[PDB]
């Protein structure tokens, strides 16, 4: 394993945070 | 607690390449994501690449085939190979250590970064 | 406690993906 699963979900979460941040500041 | 120190940057001609190093001090937690970001002056910070404890990697689409993240075979050190550098790649490159633990919750630690300056005539 | 975290992140990631989908065109 469950720790590996959380690691993968967090890695994905951080990638999506930064992508939204880039897209928010860009259009807004 | 965790403390990171980047190195390997500096001045470089366009067309060159660098291996940046992030040396990690302190506890290596069981849930951890090491990431490389960069920030140009004025611009927003940009996540380039991530690697988990088990070696699973995650790249920003724009650099997936030019930059490569990896971990030393033995040392508590992660690397970012940045190839085919162009003036647009000039920035401070930062390492970060991020995750969550059943005991203390979310955590997030930043390095101080290494400046990369790509020159051309 | 770990499986609770998995569900928490799934929902967080889903909402982030929905923002990415909208803020792309818009």
């Amino acid at each position: 394993q469950l720790e590996d699963k959380v690691e993968e979900l967090l890695s994905k979460n951080y990638h999506l945070e930064n992508e939204v941040e880039r897209l928010k500041k860009l259009v807004g | 607690q965790v403390q990171l120190q980047e190195s390997g940057g500096g001045l470089v001609q366009a067309g060159g390449s660098l291996r940046l190093s992030c040396a990690a001090s302190g506890s290596i937690f069981s849930i951890n994501v090491m990431g490389w970001y960069r920030q140009a002056p004025g611009k927003q910070r940009e996540l380039l690449a991530s690697i988990t404890s088990r070696g699973s990697t995650n790249y920003a689409d724009s650099v997936k085939d030019r930059f490569t993240i990896s971990r030393d075979n033995a040392k508590n050190t992660v690397y970012l190979q940045i190839n085919s550098l162009k003036p647009e790649d000039t920035a401070v490159y930062y390492c970060n250590s991020r995750g969550w633990t059943t005991t203390r919750g979310d955590y997030d630690y930043w390095g101080q970064g290494t400046q990369v300056t790509v020159s051309s005539g």
